[PDB]
């Protein structure tokens, strides 16, 4: 099974004139299975458009955003989902952001419903006098199997 | 490889209800995340709806969410859209399209298959 939602930021976060707006990957999981994969384009892959880019957690995707009170909380996914498994590499690079890429599947089951964020943030990159836009990643599962 | 047939297209009245249907060919139906587009007079083709692999999870469009909804039945290879309160702005061609792979944030990336597209026309 070849099942997978793609967040890609790359044409997404680039400065423009209505810059900085806020773009927003939903990604919505209630079956087995499920891959994720993120995109978040990296500092000097194109000149000057992701000079400032940003990444949050840095230790994604073992470590995640999650929403306590109205204050963003950096959680261990591991702790959030029991029976999660993570590739240390993603096509023999590192599992990290600072790859570009990250990559994850949910197990088989999952029992307790559970929302986690990822951030892609390019609004503070400035080129001709656009600005880049923020990226977000809101993965929604819903208990299943 | 997989092909795939729109029907249940024709002429409406506004306020009224209408479901499409999109046939599938082969085996592999549930290895694809499937969708709906639309082409409106004097205006390029956009995303509708789409339904997950699974038939779990549901995306709308912001122009048909709460009017529109979208459902499949991987027993029989078929992908169908309710549309409900119809309007004239729904006269299009409606596209069914599929992938293996979903982009959210641009619906249409991730589809590596197309119909042929089915009209839709809403008179008042």
């Amino acid at each position: 099974t070849n099942k997978e939602y793609v967040c890609d930021f790359t044409d997404q976060l680039k400065p423009t004139e209505s810059g900085p707006k806020v773009k927003k990957c939903e990604v919505k999981v209630n079956e087995p299975l499920i891959k994720v994969k993120i995109i978040c384009p990296l500092k000097g892959s194109v000149e000057k458009l992701y000079d400032n880019i940003e990444y949050v957690p840095k230790k994604s995707p073992y470590v995640v955003l999650t929403k306590e009170e109205t204050k963003l909380k950096e959680k261990l996914l591991s702790k959030l989902i029991y029976g999660l498994l993570i590739s240390p590499t993603v096509n023999e690079k590192e599992n990290n952001f600072k790859e570009g890429v990250i990559e994850f599947t949910l197990p088989p089951v999952v029992h307790k419903a559970t929302v986690f964020y990822f951030i892609c943030d390019n609004s503070k990159t400035e080129d001709d006098n656009k600005k880049g836009n923020r990226g977000i990643v809101e993965v929604y599962v819903e208990p299943y199997g | 490889q997989v092909q795939l047939q729109e029907s249940g297209g024709g002429l409406v009245q506004a306020g009224g209800s209408l479901r499409l249907s999109c046939a599938a060919s082969g085996r592999t139906f549930s290895d694809y995340f499937m969708g709906w587009f639309r082409q409106a007079p004097g205006k390029e083709r956009e995303f509708v709806a789409a339904v997950s692999w699974s038939g779990g999870s549901t995306y709308y469009a912001d122009s048909v969410k709460g009017r529109f909804t979208i459902s499949r039945d991987n027993a029989k290879n078929t992908v169908f859209l309710q549309m409900n309160s119809l309007k004239p702005e729904d006269t299009a061609v409606y596209y069914c399209a599929g992938g293996g792979s979903y982009y959210p944030m641009s619906p249409y990336d991730g589809m590596d298959y197309w119909g042929k597209g089915t009209q839709v026309t809403v008179s008042s």
